[PDB]
């Protein structure tokens, strides 16, 4: 009829916009507090720093090495990352390299172009052949690096050249071999009816015997060149020998060990700072995971099919609504400084009051979570990197598939780790709370009894002194416990 | 990056009621993300944490047990502001009020007092506010630089600003925590340290400002000769 | 409530040193509720560390911290003149926020002399009836300085009240204001005010006069 008696409740931390996370027993929890872990998003520019980026507008690394016209900007052009747009063609003889994504990653690996010419003497034969497939300029042309041997008068004798090496780098000579498409071709440029390109050094030959056949018109021609390369280390030397069909070198390529590459894509360049490109923009490398893209220059994140991993750093969040209970219902929206609360009801009014020694537990092992999960990530990562590497025998000429399940496995480990955490985040935090209630009750024994909802009912009348006397670990029931008894029997 | 500004800094006598307001710039006090704290500061005292405010869908407000009876904290939302008011104010209650914005910085918890306000001085006493009297402090004879300043006296309550040629002059400023002199009034000094030469071609003018009393003196100072 | 008590109260080093400051507490905290500020004269604190090891937005790796229970500890490793400030403690235990008395830190410099000047009375100010002279000490170091007013060289005691500045947080120096304050009828009576000066950096105490009048 009056205030004989006080309620004390206890609740947890909760909010109305949750988020929702992965574990092992649900799809999706919704927690009070987590973080995305992959970069999903993407500014779409590439940053013109810190890396030096060379947009290769419409040439390809290629076209640019050998010299279309077209190309000729590229000269001595140096790079961290050199970028093919789709739009770049080729508008030039035309030609193919039996190994073309060796030699263009071996090119790209070295961050530069930088060609010297060199005096070859090519006596007895005509020099700097031309074609109006690439008319050069004005009047017709050719390959800016290659020097296309033609007869001299009625005679195309057997060319031997040798050229030694003295300096410490190594040099890149590219050459190539002409396949006309008849025989009257082959005589009027070559006088002889078959002709043949050797090129060597040391151990290392390389012989070609051109191939007369109709090959797919393109720029008004059935002929074509293909393309080779020959690297020779210091103290080595070069020697050509050909009775025809010759597409000398000018000089060499002097590559240098470095950190570029080369990647494929059609994103604009900008002014900005990002450590990370992706064909896409560029995003940066604070999350552990990015979705954007699989392909990346630079310190990246690692690679995620799924658009989304968070981990969990809160606990069960669920909400208030409508029209005091505990947190057998409805988490507190009120309580902001502790995940575990208390609240209560007494002669003096209403209060609230957040339990530390429990949202400290809880803290103290959600603190080294994120930490935990990407060293285990990482390892798991470089373990599925280093084995899942020989691919049970391996053929280059088919393997498009296995990345594909090598995203897949990895992904799934890593959204399993994620949950697994997650779950060991929603136990531990449901563990602090249940923990809380058994302290309380055990602490108040016969003088309150537990009402359901999340609360007790001290059947004494407890003031804000006393109801701290209870958060504190300092309660001594018995004084109360004639009084509590005295109402409880009645 | 919030803005608190707070109001003038002032007298109230003994055993009134103390008033202040915090305008916020830069967020809503309405905000699911921020709770808006009055903290004090005195000598005596230390600093003192007095109450906060905050909004869940729902306005809670928290008292400290040593002023709970004499202070109330409303929010107003029109003006998105929250004042304080603290009441039959004694000699005791004569501090330096902050206006601060708790934010959570730990997994969604852990209040944490980030941003600040400037604080206002309000002294509790039951004397009349008074104006203060600028004089100069002209430089004579060189003794390689010359040094001149500014004798503000006998003002109350504190506390007094004091610029140089509009907040223009800033290398070689010094003004002077106040002395109490015996009177129950204060006394204030401002001196800066520039060049010989720098003076003839230059003047310098000392801007006086003291809010309680609604005053705001600027005396030219130049050298006397004969 | 819990009481944070911090040792030293005052604390004085020389730059590239490191400061060490503790934070007693009553009973225990939680580690993640105890932060550090920093108060530097005539500002609001700014918050330096937060959660007992966490720095915040806008303060370098000499500012860390550490400790659990009732021992916290704040350490400043490569000081600078310009973290000469009060430092405090605060907690929160549920239902209130606590601070520290702070850590009054102050840094070292070599010894400066000071630069002494003497103000005579504006011709204004006596028109009113009393008569201020102002003695001026300006950039020394350390803090400990001895002003003695002279007039007709009969030393005095009990008129005169001086006023030291904030250590600046660029050149790390005081800076003092002593005036002695005279009614115009007794400043007449003499005609020559003189101010002694004592200080460290001072091989023999200087004196800084006027004969009354001028020229
Ligand atoms: C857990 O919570 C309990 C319950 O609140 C705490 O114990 C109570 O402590 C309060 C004081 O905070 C006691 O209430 C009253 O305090 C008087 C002292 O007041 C001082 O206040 C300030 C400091 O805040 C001083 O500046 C001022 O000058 C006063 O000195 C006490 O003297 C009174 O207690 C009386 O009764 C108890 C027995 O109940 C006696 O032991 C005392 O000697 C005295 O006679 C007064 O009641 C309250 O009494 C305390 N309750 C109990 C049951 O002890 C715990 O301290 C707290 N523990 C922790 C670890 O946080
Ligand atoms: C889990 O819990 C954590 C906290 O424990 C939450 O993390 C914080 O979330 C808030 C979301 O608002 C973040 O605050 C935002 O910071 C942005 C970046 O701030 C930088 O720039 C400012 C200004 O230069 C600097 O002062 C600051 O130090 C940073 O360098 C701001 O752009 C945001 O501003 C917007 O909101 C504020 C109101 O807060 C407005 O005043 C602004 O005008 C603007 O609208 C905002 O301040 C905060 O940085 C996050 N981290 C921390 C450590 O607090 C998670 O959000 C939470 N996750 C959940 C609930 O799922
Ligand atoms: C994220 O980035 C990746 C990588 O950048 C994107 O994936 C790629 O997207 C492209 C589409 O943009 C895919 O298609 C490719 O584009 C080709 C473009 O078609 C053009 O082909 C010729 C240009 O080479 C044009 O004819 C040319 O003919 C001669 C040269 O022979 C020349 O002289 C003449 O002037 C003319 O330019 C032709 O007319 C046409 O305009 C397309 O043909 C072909 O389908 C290509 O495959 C590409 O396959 C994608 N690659 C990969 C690995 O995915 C991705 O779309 C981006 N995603 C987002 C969301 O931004
Ligand atoms: C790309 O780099 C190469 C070399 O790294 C450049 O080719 C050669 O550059 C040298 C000078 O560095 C030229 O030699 C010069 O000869 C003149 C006389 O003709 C002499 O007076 C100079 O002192 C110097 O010795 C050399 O001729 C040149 N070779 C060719 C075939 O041009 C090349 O110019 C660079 N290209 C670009 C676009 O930067
Ligand atoms: C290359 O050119 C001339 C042909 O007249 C010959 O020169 C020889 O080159 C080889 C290359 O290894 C040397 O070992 C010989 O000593 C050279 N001999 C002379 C006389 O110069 C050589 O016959 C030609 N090389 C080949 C393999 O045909
Ligand atoms: C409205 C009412 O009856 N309030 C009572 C008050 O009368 C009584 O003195 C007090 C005892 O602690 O408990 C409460
Ligand atoms: C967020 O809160 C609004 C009301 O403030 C509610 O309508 C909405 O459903 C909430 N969002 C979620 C995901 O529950």
């Amino acid at each position: 009829n009056d205030n004989s008696t006080a309620t004390l409740c206890l609740g947890h931390h909760a909010v109305p916009n949750g988020t929702l996370v992965k574990t092992i027993t649900d799809d999706q929890i919704e927690v009070t507090n987590a973080t995305e872990l992959v970069q999903s998003s993407s500014t779409g520019k590439i940053c013109n720093n810190p890396h030096r980026i060379l947009d290769g507008i419409d040439c390809t690394l290629i076209d640019a090495l050998l010299g279309d016209p077209h190309c000729d900007v590229f000269q001595n052009e140096t790079w961290d990352l050199f970028v093919e747009r789709s739009k770049a063609f080729s508008n030039c003889y035309p030609y193919d390299v039996p190994d073309y994504a060796s030699l263009r990653s071996l090119v790209a690996s070295s961050g530069t172009l930088e060609f010297i010419t060199e005096g070859f003497t090519w006596t007895g034969v005509t020099q700097n052949g031309g074609s109006n497939a690439c008319k050069r300029g004005p009047g017709s042309g050719f390959f800016s690096r290659l020097n296309w041997l033609t007869k001299s008068g009625s005679t195309y004798p057997v060319l031997n050249v040798t050229m030694p090496n003295n300096d410490n780098f190594d040099k890149l000579y590219i050459w190539g071999v002409h396949h006309p498409s008849t025989n009257q071709e082959q005589t009027s440029l070559y006088v002889q009816a078959s002709g043949r390109v050797t090129v060597s050094t040391r151990r290392s030959q390389q012989t070609i015997i051109p191939n007369i056949e109709s090959r797919p018109w393109v720029r008004g021609l059935s002929s074509r060149i293909s393309i080779y390369w020959t690297i020779v280390k210091p103290g080595d030397v070069l020697v050509i020998n050909s009775n025809g069909n010759l597409i000398a070198p000018r000089g060499y390529f002097k590559m240098r060990t470095g950190k570029s590459s080369i990647m494929r894509s059609d994103a604009p360049i900008d002014t900005c700072i990002s450590e990370c490109i992706t064909p896409n923009g560029s995003i940066p490398n604070d999350k552990p995971f990015q979705n954007v893209n699989k392909i990346t220059y630079g310190a990246c994140p690692k690679y995620v099919k799924q658009n989304t991993l968070k981990l969990a750093t809160g606990m069960r969040n669920v909400p208030e609504k409508q029209t005091i209970a505990g947190f057998i219902e409805n988490g507190w929206e009120g309580m902001i400084d502790g995940w575990y609360g208390f609240r209560h009801q007494n002669s003096e009014g209403t209060g609230q009051a957040a339990d530390l020694k429990s949202t400290q537990a809880a803290i103290d092992q959600i603190n080294g979570k994120l930490n935990r999960v990407i060293e285990k990530t990482n390892e798991k990562f470089h373990q599925i990197e280093k084995e899942f590497s020989e691919v049970e025998g391996r053929i280059q000429d088919l393997e498009k598939y296995v990345e594909d399940t090598k995203i897949d496995l990895w992904s799934y480990n890593a959204e399993l780790l994620v949950a697994l955490e997650n779950q060991h985040t929603i136990d531990l935090t449901d563990s602090e709370m249940n923990k809380l209630f058994e302290k309380t009750r055990r602490q108040l024994r016969e003088n309150a009894e537990d009402m359901g909802n999340g609360c007790f009912k001290i059947y004494h009348k407890c003031d804000n002194a006393c109801i701290e006397s209870i958060r504190n670990g300092t309660y001594d029931h018995d004084v109360y416990r004639d009084e509590a008894l005295n109402n409880r029997f009645q | 990056q919030v803005q608190l500004q707070q109001s003038g800094p002032g007298l109230v006598k003994p055993s009134q009621t103390l008033s202040l307001t915090c305008v916020i710039s830069g967020d809503t006090v309405s905000s699911n993300r921020a709770a808006w704290n009055w903290i004090r500061q005195s000598p005596s005292r230390g600093l003192e944490w007095l109450g906060r405010t905050y909004y869940r869908s729902k306005w809670y407000t928290d008292y400290a047990v040593s002023v709970k009876s004499r202070i109330t904290i409303t929010p107003d939302t029109s003006k998105n502001q929250f004042s304080l008011q603290m009441k039959s104010v004694t000699p005791e209650d004569t501090a330096v009020y902050y206006c601060a914005r708790g934010s959570a910085m730990i997994f969604g918890i852990v209040i944490i007092l980030e941003s600040w306000g400037q604080g206002t001085l309000v002294t509790v006493s039951s004397a009349s506010t008074k104006g203060p009297s600028v004089f100069p402090l002209a430089p004579s004879s060189k003794s390689g630089t010359a040094a001149l300043g500014c004798l503000v006296k006998d003002y109350f309550p504190e506390p007094v600003t004091v610029s140089w040629n509009s907040g223009a002059l800033t290398s070689g400023v010094h003004t002077f925590p106040a002395v109490l002199q015996s009177s129950g009034l204060y006394s204030l000094s401002s001196v800066v340290t520039v060049p010989s030469s720098s003076l003839g071609t230059q003047t310098y003018i000392c801007n006086v400002n003291h809010k309680p009393s609604n005053t705001k003196v600027d005396k030219k100072v130049e050298p006397k000769s004969c | 409530e819990i009481v944070l008590t911090q040792s030293p109260g005052t604390l004085s080093l020389s730059p590239g040193e490191r400061a060490t400051l503790s934070c007693r507490a009553s009973q225990s905290v939680a580690s993640s509720y105890l932060a550090w500020y920093q108060q530097k004269p005539g500002q609001a604190p700014r918050l330096l560390i937060y959660g007992a090891s966490s720095r915040a937005t806008g303060v370098p790796d000499r500012f860390s911290g550490s400790g659990s229970g009732t021992d916290f500890i704040l350490t400043i490793s490569r000081l600078e003149p310009e973290d000469f400030a009060v430092y405090y403690c605060q907690q929160y235990d549920g239902s209130q926020y606590t601070f520290g008395q702070g850590t009054k830190l102050e840094i070292k410099r070599t010894v400066a002399a000071p630069s002494v000047f003497i103000f005579p009375p504006s011709d204004e100010q006596l028109k009113s009836g009393t008569a201020s002279v102002v003695c001026l000490l300006n950039n020394f170091y350390p803090r400990e300085a001895k002003v003695q007013w002279k007039v007709d060289n009969a030393l005095q005691s009990g008129n005169s009240q001086e006023s030291v500045t904030e250590q600046d947080s660029k050149d790390s120096t005081y800076s003092l204001s002593s005036t002695l304050t005279l009614s115009k009828a007794d400043y007449e009576k003499h005609k020559v005010y003189a101010c002694e000066v004592t200080h460290q950096g001072l091989s023999s105490p200087v004196t800084k006069s006027f004969n009354r009048g001028e020229c």
